RNA sequence: ACCUCGGAGCAGAACCCAACCUCCGAGCAGUACAUGCUAAGACUUCACCAGUCAAAGCGAACCUCAAUUGAUCCA
């Protein structure tokens, strides 16, 4: 009885699996062009700026994030309800 | 202690000074080609050619054939300048070849082929499979005339013996329609010879076909001397290789001796040497053509074996050497508990007085 | 700074392997091969053991 | 009074375990070694480690070849890029003249 | 006791492609630091002049069996400009024929990347498989 | 002898004497051997499992033969190559 | 080897001077 | 002051060789999760314990580094 309950266990964790392998692979992929997405926003916000590193330029950018950041996580309290 | 170099080192003849001024390797493939030009030459220190089996090469191999036929370079030269500039002047040539469109036609280079250069390749291909060091111990010629042999199992199609083609023993089965190129003064002797396949002796071969003094392109008009018989290698053994040659005859000579009776199915009688053969006619004939193919068994060589020469199949296997071990020990130091199993002969359970 | 964790499989039960990990980092989900159906199925990362 | 301290480790027993015309059987171990003495030749392969074990049963013998790099090897491909326009490597080979044929064909059966 | 019955119990082939031919040769294994592998029964190798392309088919002993080059008159003739692309495609071509009718139909490819990211070369290994000459040639038996 | 062996029907022994040719004597008999174990009990015993598998196999003509390539896709290859270079018009027997 | 007459046969780094 | 491990010199060309001799370092780190399972032949830090390479085979796509470490019992 506890072999059978063993296998059939098994063959029900076995045909539930390809829908998880996809769906994993998916959030994969989503978390993969998130994390790039990030990148391109650490990148593009550093453009403007005068001298000379990131003493001053790359602390404003950081600050302009955080308001955008801000800024998205209000838009989507505001969309909640 | 040191010992002086025996002849030159190797990048000894550069210059040490004045290396700005040199010309370096700008790239891989230019090193690659003066590297793979250097392993070429006669070394003094000791070298991979040297080592692994290349048979002591260098010596002049004697050849037996036709002499090259004369041509005028500067006149074939010309005329081939004529003809490459001729196509040079047609635009949609240009045209296919910027835009990567343009084919050849595949059968007449393969009968120029045929006609200019082939003969020195079939020569090589024939050198490879080991023909001139089985037929006549070494001694190479060049097979100066083309062959056409092709054999005969359906309907429409056909199954050509090229130069080191597979055919099978079924379409192996009757004699094949061989057709080539003479004029009507000449006389020819056609011989079939398989390299393996000898049962009882190893540098021996069987005859399977021969035909003496053809008139010309009459293939059939030859006399049959020794009877077409199919290919026969046996199961387990692997690839055999059967060989045809096509001799050019001055005067027309005739054998008794090496004529076979009509049926011709006793092994004995047709264990063959073409080294011998060759040998005994060295001064009247000369070898012109040359064909062979490979062949592996099938389920008719067992009909071979029964009805023509009536006999019981013999099979083989490709075994292998057993394997090595060391001398057994009494104590195995560190060795796994699996050690007692490699040296046991019988794996079922053993009761020695009970 | 590294963590040595277990990862347990779905299918073919009670089957299990041990990874290191960076700490700070979330839990961890991967592909590997269990024997017992002789396959590629997926692991979930449970019960940390070791702080290295 | 002693400030340097640590040089107590001790030798690696590397080195050439069969010389030439030595015979091996296959899997023994020719020649152990780091940063690269002795390059495999014919019928010898490399391990981890850079050691040398043979692949088939013969006799082992020394050459010395020519040295062309993999192109994607790239620091020798650069050391090749820089050589003059005439010279060449010359790196040492070891091979194993292997001794038995692989196979033979025998009678089994007459049916 | 029939005489035609002489066996003699071990069979000696003599033909050189009979063991590569039953997958049961050794291939030189090895040489794992330097560039080509020498772990082939048979290999392509194309040699790219300035005027002319040639494609040869070796054995690893050395001796050269099949080749296709347009130093010859007969390709020469039939096709125009001999360094380009569609030359090297017909040296495909006809070297897949010519070596069909030699009974070799595996052999090895080893290139250069750059040569094998060129056009040239990726059109002469499809010139190859689609005349029916396969190339990566099988595993050893017992390797 | 396969011929007149009378306890095999017809169309299960015309397929032991196709597929089991390699096993076949000059004179019809099927010859099955065994060298597995060192008392004569247990190869008897194997010999006529053998009989008994072949027999069972061979009238399940639905048998699915799954597909190899270590052995037979070198024969395959040559196989069709060599029906690459069937091109003539003309030929008889 | 030293004392070989093939001593010094890979030497290569008195070819490139950078 | 030191107690364990690795590299160079002493120890110049198979192996090995001490010093409260001269100099560097280490008690990690990084990427895949087949870093799966079995199996010829070998090397071995001068013993033992430990440590190292690995043909072929079943399966599955078509590993960097030098040391970077801890036996039994017991929990
Ligand atoms: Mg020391
Ligand atoms: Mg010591
Ligand atoms: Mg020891
Ligand atoms: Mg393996």
């Amino acid at each position: 009885q506890k072999r059978r309950e063993r296998e059939q266990h098994i063959a029900e964790c076995m045909a539930k699996m390809p829908q998880m392998i996809v769906n994993w692979q998916q959030q994969q992929r989503e978390n993969w062009e998130k994390a790039q997405a990030d990148k391109e926003r650490r990148a593009r916000l550093q453009a403007e700026a005068q001298e000379l590193l990131g003493y001053q330029v790359d602390p404003r950018s950081a600050r302009f994030q955080e308001l955008l950041q801000d800024l998205e996580k209000k838009e989507r309290k505001r969309l909640k309800e | 202690r040191r010992t002086p170099p025996l002849g030159p080192m190797p990048n000894s003849d550069i210059d040490l000074s004045n290396l700005e001024r040199l010309e370096k390797y700008r790239s891989f493939d230019r090193y690659r080609r003066r590297a793979e030009q250097e392993a070429q030459a006669p070394h003094w220190w000791r070298t991979y050619r040297e080592y692994f089996g290349e048979k002591t090469d260098p010596k002049e191999k004697i050849d037996i054939g036709l002499p090259p036929p004369k041509v005028s370079r500067t006149q074939q030269l010309l005329e081939r300048k004529q003809a490459i500039q001729e196509l040079r002047a047609n635009v949609e040539e240009e045209r296919a070849a910027r835009l990567r469109t343009a084919s050849v036609p595949l059968d007449a280079v393969r009968a120029e082929w045929e006609r200019t250069c082939g003969p020195y390749h079939k020569q090589r291909l024939a050198e490879y499979y080991g023909l001139y060091r089985d037929l006549f111990h070494g001694a190479t010629f060049v097979p100066r005339v083309p062959l056409h042999v092709a054999y005969a199992v359906g309907e429409d199609d056909l199954m050509p013996v090229y130069c080191g083609n597979e055919v099978t023993p079924t379409e192996a089965a009757q004699a094949p329609e061989v057709t080539y190129e003479a004029e009507e003064g000449s006389l020819w002797t056609l011989l079939l010879t398989s390299l393996d396949g000898h049962l009882l002796e190893p540098d021996a071969e069987y005859l399977h076909w021969l035909l003496t003094n053809i008139p010309g392109n009459r293939v059939a008009e030859g006399q049959v001397t020794c009877p077409y018989l199919p290919p026969f290698p046996a199961r387990g053994s692997g690839i055999h290789r059967l060989a045809f040659l096509l001799f050019k005859q001055d005067q027309p000579i005739d054998f008794s001796e090496d004529a076979r009776p009509s049926p011709c199915y006793q092994l004995a009688q047709r264990t063959f040497r073409t080294f011998d053969f060759y040998k005994k006619h060295q001064e009247t004939m000369t070898p012109a053509g040359l064909s062979f193919f490979q062949c592996r068994w099938d389920d008719s060589v067992t009909y071979i074996f029964h009805q023509l020469l009536d006999m019981r199949e013999p099979v083989f296997e490709f075994v292998r050497p057993p394997p090595y071990h060391p001398k057994q020990k009494r104590f195995p130091h560190r060795q796994p508990l699996r050690y007692l199993d490699r040296y046991r002969d019988s794996h079922e359970p053993t009761y020695g007085i009970y | 700074k590294n963590i040595l964790v277990r990862m347990v499989s779905e299918a073919g039960t009670g089957f299990c392997f041990n990874t290191k990990r960076n700490r700070l980092r979330e839990k961890l989900t991967l592909l590997h091969y269990d024997p017992v159906v002789k396959q590629r199925v997926l692991f979930v990362e449970k019960k940390k053991i070791r702080s290295l | 009074s002693s400030k340097n301290l640590g040089g107590k480790s001790s030798g690696r027993r590397q080195g050439i375990k069969k010389m030439e015309g030595h015979y091996v059987h296959a899997g023994n171990i020719i020649a152990t070694q780091r940063h690269f003495r002795w390059h495999p030749g014919a019928h010898v392969g490399v391990g981890k480690n850079k050691c040398l074990y043979a692949l088939e049963e013969g006799i082992v013998r020394y050459t010395k070849e020519v040295y062309v790099p993999h192109p994607r090897n790239t620091e020798a491909v650069d050391l090749i890029t820089r050589l003059p326009k005439g010279a060449v490597l010359y790196k040492t080979f070891v091979h194993v003249v292997p001794a038995k044929p692989e196979g033979t064909f025998k009678l089994v059966a007459m049916l | 006791p029939v005489e035609n019955e002489a066996v003699a119990p071990e069979f000696t082939n003599r033909n050189p492609r009979n063991l590569e031919l039953l997958s049961v040769a050794r291939k030189e294994r090895g040489w794992r630091t330097v560039f080509p592998s020498r772990e082939f029964w048979h290999r392509l190798r194309v040699i790219r002049t300035q005027h002319h392309v040639e494609a040869l088919v070796e054995h690893q002993n050395g001796k050269v069996v099949v080749s296709a080059s347009t130093r010859e008159w007969a390709i020469k003739k039939h096709l125009y400009s001999t360094r380009n692309v569609v030359a090297c495609e017909s040296i495909g071509r006809v070297l897949a024929q010519r070596c069909l009718e030699a009974g070799i139909n595996f052999m090895v490819y080893q290139p250069t990347p750059w040569e094998a990211a060129s056009d040239s070369m990726k059109r002469l290994q499809s010139a190859m498989t689609e005349g029916g000459v396969v190339l990566r040639e099988p595993q050893r038996i017992y390797e | 002898h396969l011929a007149t062996a009378e306890w095999i029907a017809e169309p299960v022994r015309q397929k032991i004497a196709i597929t089991h040719k390699n096993k076949i004597n000059r004179l019809g008999e099927l010859i099955l051997t065994s060298e597995s174990s060192r008392y004569q009990f247990r190869n008897l015993a194997d010999c006529l499992q053998k009989i008994r598998d072949m027999i069972t196999e061979a009238s399940q003509t639905p048998k699915e033969p799954t597909k190899e390539d270590v052995k037979l896709h070198r024969i395959r290859i040559e196989n069709m190559n060599r029906e690459r270079l069937r091109q003539k018009r003309i030929h008889s027997a | 080897y030293k004392t070989k007459p093939t001593h010094g046969i890979g030497k290569y780094k008195h070819l490139i001077k950078a």
